[PDB]
RNA sequence: GUGAAGAGGGAAACAACCCAGACCGCCAGCUAAGGUCCCAAAGUCAUGGUUAAGUGGGAAACGAUGUGGGAAGGCCCAGAC
RNA sequence: CGAUGUCGGCUCAUCACAUCCUGGGGCUGAAGUAGGUCCCAAGGGUAUGGCUGUUCGCCAUUUAAAGUGGUACGCGAGCUG
RNA sequence: UGCUGAAAGCAUCUAAGCACGAAACUUGCCCCGAGAUGAGUUCUCCCUGACUCCUUGAGAGUCCUGAAGGAACGUUGAAGA
């Protein structure tokens, strides 16, 4: 199915033969089920979960009630996962990191680090025009953005300057290294999106 | 096969057929005489 | 026209039924069903079957003459049961049947397990020969055509899967 | 002497059902578009939406002559750099059977606010069941 | 001949093509070109055929047991193809 | 003509298919390897240098390939000159 | 490329019918996405006081109540012009 977990930086695991494998330390606390959606009411089968612990004043009543419907404590944020027909869960159940004990690889989804207003050099890997040889006020500019009279217009999806990052991105089929049950951790090989403290939706690899 | 615009019966065993709109000249003796179109 | 004007004989122990246009012929080998074309009109007249072209429709004789020649084969199928004799030519080529799955080894890196749709009875008198039987000419012919299509005759040594009746043109090296 | 024009407030709109099973697409779509517009009514006014509400159930079972089941194509652009998407009459029914009658009627209705207003009147459906039992939609042929 | 110096209806849009020459008004009727299932006024008109290619709704030499009409020309009961 | 900046390069591209590579097929004077030609196929990919303002071209060395064209012989209120 | 099979005693992949068949096409993978005005669904939360007036209209008031929640303000951020 999948679990929600905060990103807690990166380390490396030295294997006894020698190889130092770079790992991202994902803390994955008891992900507790707030709601179970089904075909009769909703038209699809899914589960809504929660994690962490939000201060009671910060949780509003429309969500304070929503948690009382289930019986669980008010976790910070809510996320949904689609069920793969066979499995079925109940409201108030606590899903832990032990689900990834069996799996080998995982897709990790997160929110990428915000680079703000980025230019075409950084954003789209555009080439910087000649830094000298007569160049006038146009080193890092995009150059042309179209043709002439024929279109007489710029085409849609033209690669231009704009907001870069702060977008949800997915890294697929990262190899799981260690699944720590006692500290509630999930060590995955490589790097996953977002900064330390950003939330990560970790789930089993669709590309098997 | 050939896709010439003027297919014709080359040898004796050549046979004209209209498959899916297109005229074809299928042959038993020589596969060289197999030809489409026209 | 000419085929259409030649009644199909129906031997004893061959239950024929005409559900409007949907024909059902049951026999000893297998029960066969044929959804026939709307332009054809078919009836029972004495022992034999009759196939008439419908008035109003453009191409009748062509459609009916087909029904005739189909049901002719359909009656022979349920009575006798058709067979096809395939042979595998070339060293290292092997054919062995386990149940309803033909294990073809045809010089590949993986032994090819061909499945048999419908009532098709597969046999092997020798290790390099496949004799398969059944009710329909259609399914037999197709199965045979796939079993062939895995390795067609090489026009040099005649290597591959061949029909027994088929002649193959080989040529010299140049 | 100031001839009659149908005043919206006074327009008494009616509900209908049409089973499109085995019907010719265009010949259905036409007779729909004539009704939706309110041509059949003797108080027809071109600037007022006088026509009737229609429910077209069993849209997927609509019939077409010749080889148009495969040959008839429905093109549309995505508004993108080189994005021209086509879908044949089969492929269209495989994904979205409502779109077939929709597009066949929309082309036959006028183009503009009232034309879009008289499209809304139409209610296409893939399944035989319709949830507009509340209006007592009478049978039309 | 038309435009130039002529509006109006038709030919999708289209000075010169087809129809036709605006003195002004009317919420009258008959017709021209061109049209009459829907966009859009009027035939889902009548009868007899053709077309199966979506031809109609761009094109040649040449190619083809497509498919309709015809007018002829090669054989039978010694039974031809 | 009361001004539509004309070659080449850079930057940025986009479409066509008459396909250079990669994918699927027919024939072959197709043993295999490698071709030859033809057919369908536009998803993606498609050199770096020397010389010259060059486009092109020749040459050196790579590459699976180093496609042919349209886009004001694309692109100067984007650069160069 | 075939299978069965006429029209056309046969023959032939097709006219009924039936199987295969590619980086193309539709999905599958990632992202945005109910302003999808056709504005979908689920879930939770909150408001349960009176009087006038008239053309008794989806009306206009007059005090009284001000909720859920939001915005504003502050400290700010691996968010950001
Ligand atoms: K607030
Ligand atoms: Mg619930
Ligand atoms: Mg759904
Ligand atoms: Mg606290
Ligand atoms: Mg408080
Ligand atoms: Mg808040
Ligand atoms: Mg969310
Ligand atoms: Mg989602
Ligand atoms: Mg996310
Ligand atoms: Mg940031
Ligand atoms: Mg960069
Ligand atoms: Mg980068
Ligand atoms: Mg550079
Ligand atoms: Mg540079
Ligand atoms: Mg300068
Ligand atoms: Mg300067
Ligand atoms: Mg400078
Ligand atoms: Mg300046
Ligand atoms: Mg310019
Ligand atoms: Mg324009
Ligand atoms: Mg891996
Ligand atoms: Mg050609
Ligand atoms: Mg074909
Ligand atoms: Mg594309
Ligand atoms: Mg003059
Ligand atoms: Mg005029
Ligand atoms: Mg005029
Ligand atoms: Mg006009
Ligand atoms: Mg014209
Ligand atoms: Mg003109
Ligand atoms: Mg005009
Ligand atoms: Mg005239
Ligand atoms: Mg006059
Ligand atoms: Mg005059
Ligand atoms: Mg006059
Ligand atoms: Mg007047
Ligand atoms: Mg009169
Ligand atoms: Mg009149
Ligand atoms: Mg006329
Ligand atoms: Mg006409
Ligand atoms: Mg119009
Ligand atoms: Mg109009
Ligand atoms: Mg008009
Ligand atoms: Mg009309
Ligand atoms: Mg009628
Ligand atoms: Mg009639
Ligand atoms: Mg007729
Ligand atoms: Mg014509
Ligand atoms: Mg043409
Ligand atoms: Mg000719
Ligand atoms: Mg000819
Ligand atoms: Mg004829
Ligand atoms: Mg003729
Ligand atoms: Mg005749
Ligand atoms: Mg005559
Ligand atoms: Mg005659
Ligand atoms: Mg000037
Ligand atoms: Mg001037
Ligand atoms: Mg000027
Ligand atoms: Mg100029
Ligand atoms: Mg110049
Ligand atoms: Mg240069
Ligand atoms: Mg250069
Ligand atoms: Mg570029
Ligand atoms: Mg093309
Ligand atoms: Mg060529
Ligand atoms: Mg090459
Ligand atoms: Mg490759
Ligand atoms: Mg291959
Ligand atoms: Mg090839
Ligand atoms: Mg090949
Ligand atoms: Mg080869
Ligand atoms: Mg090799
Ligand atoms: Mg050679
Ligand atoms: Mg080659
Ligand atoms: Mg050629
Ligand atoms: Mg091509
Ligand atoms: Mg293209
Ligand atoms: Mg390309
Ligand atoms: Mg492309
Ligand atoms: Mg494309
Ligand atoms: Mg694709
Ligand atoms: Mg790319
Ligand atoms: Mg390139
Ligand atoms: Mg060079
Ligand atoms: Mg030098
Ligand atoms: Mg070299
Ligand atoms: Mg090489
Ligand atoms: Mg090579
Ligand atoms: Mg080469
Ligand atoms: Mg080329
Ligand atoms: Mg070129
Ligand atoms: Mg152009
Ligand atoms: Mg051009
Ligand atoms: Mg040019
Ligand atoms: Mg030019
Ligand atoms: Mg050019
Ligand atoms: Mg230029
Ligand atoms: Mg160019
Ligand atoms: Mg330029
Ligand atoms: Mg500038
Ligand atoms: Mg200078
Ligand atoms: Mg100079
Ligand atoms: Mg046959
Ligand atoms: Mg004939
Ligand atoms: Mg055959
Ligand atoms: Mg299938
Ligand atoms: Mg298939
Ligand atoms: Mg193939
Ligand atoms: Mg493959
Ligand atoms: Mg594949
Ligand atoms: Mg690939
Ligand atoms: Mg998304
Ligand atoms: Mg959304
Ligand atoms: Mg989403
Ligand atoms: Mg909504
Ligand atoms: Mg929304
Ligand atoms: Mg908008
Ligand atoms: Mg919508
Ligand atoms: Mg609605
Ligand atoms: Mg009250
Ligand atoms: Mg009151
Ligand atoms: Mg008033
Ligand atoms: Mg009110
Ligand atoms: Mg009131
Ligand atoms: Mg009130
Ligand atoms: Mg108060
Ligand atoms: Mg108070
Ligand atoms: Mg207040
Ligand atoms: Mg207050
Ligand atoms: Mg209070
Ligand atoms: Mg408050
Ligand atoms: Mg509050
Ligand atoms: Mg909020
Ligand atoms: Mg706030
Ligand atoms: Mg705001
Ligand atoms: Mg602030
Ligand atoms: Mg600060
Ligand atoms: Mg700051």
């Amino acid at each position: 199915i999948g679990l929600v977990g905060k990103k807690v930086g990166m380390t490396r695991i030295f294997t006894e033969d020698g190889v130092s494998i770079p790992v991202t330390v994902i803390e994955v606390e008891a992900n507790r089920v707030t709601q179970v959606k089904d075909l009769a009411n909703d038209g699809y089968r899914a589960i809504q979960v929660t994690t962490g612990a939000k201060k009671a004043n910060r949780v509003t009543k429309p969500e304070a009630g929503h948690f009382a419907k289930a019986g669980v404590e008010a976790g910070r944020g809510l996320w949904e996962f689609r069920l793969a027909e066979g499995e079925e869960f109940t409201v108030g159940q606590s899903i832990s990191v032990e689900l990834f004990a069996d799996v080998k690889k995982v897709d990790v989804t997160g929110t990428s680090k915000g680079k703000g207003f980025a230019g075409t050099v950084k954003r789209w890997n555009f080439r910087t025009q000649d830094a000298t040889h007569g160049n006038s006020l146009s080193h890092r500019v995009p150059g042309s953005i179209g043709q002439n009279q024929t279109p007489g217009k710029v085409f849609k999806g033209k690669k231009m300057a704009g907001q870069m990052g702060n977008e949800r991105v997915t890294v697929q089929s990262l190899d799981v290294v260690r699944v720590d049950a006692e500290r509630n951790l999930l060590l995955v090989k490589g790097a996953v999106p977002g900064a330390t403290g950003s939330d990560l939706i970790v789930k089993p690899a669709v590309k098997a | 096969m050939k896709v010439r615009a003027s297919v014709k019966k080359l040898c004796r065993n050549c046979k004209i057929v209209k498959r899916d709109g297109v005229i074809r000249v299928i042959c038993s003796a020589e596969p060289k005489h197999k030809q489409r179109q026209g | 026209s000419r085929v259409a004007k030649a009644p199909v004989v129906v031997p004893a122990g061959v239950d024929v039924k005409i559900n409007g246009q949907v024909i059902t012929i049951k026999g000893k080998n297998g029960e066969l069903t044929r959804t026939l074309n709307d332009a054809v009109e078919v009836k029972h007249a004495d022992n034999t079957l009759t196939f008439g072209p419908r008035d109003g429709y453009a191409d009748g004789w062509a459609q009916a003459g087909t029904a005739r020649a189909l049901l002719n084969s359909m009656v022979i199928g349920v009575t006798e049961g058709f067979t096809k004799k395939l042979q595998l030519v070339g060293v290292g080529y092997r054919a062995a049947v386990k149940g309803n799955v033909i294990n073809l080894s045809l010089g590949f890196s993986h032994p090819v397990d061909h499945q048999l749709p419908a009532g098709i009875t597969a046999e092997c008198p020798t290790q390099t020969e496949i004799v398969l039987k059944g009710a329909d000419k259609q399914v037999i012919g197709q199965v045979a055509a796939d079993l062939r299509a895995y390795r067609r005759p090489e026009p040099y040594k005649g290597k591959g899967v061949r029909y027994a009746d088929e002649v193959v043109r080989t040529k010299e090296a140049k | 002497m100031k001839t009659f024009t149908a005043k919206p407030e006074t327009v008494k709109r009616d509900w209908y059902v049409v089973d499109a099973t085995g019907k010719t697409l265009g010949r259905l779509a036409t007779e729909l578009a004539r009704r939706l517009r309110g041509k059949h009514k003797a108080e027809y006014t071109p600037h007022v939406d006088t026509g009737d509400y229609i429910i077209v159930l069993n849209a997927d079972k609509v019939a077409v002559t010749g080889n148009k089941r495969t040959d008839k194509v429905y093109y549309h652009h995505t508004g993108h750099i080189g994005g021209i998407k086509q879908a044949t009459f089969e492929e269209m029914i495989a994904r979205r059977p409502e779109r077939v009658i929709e597009i066949a009627v929309k082309g036959m209705l006028p183009k503009g606010p009232l034309g879009r207003a008289m499209f809304r009147k139409l209610k296409v459906y893939a399944g035989n069941e319709h949830n507009h039992a509340a209006q007592q939609p009478q049978v039309l042929d």
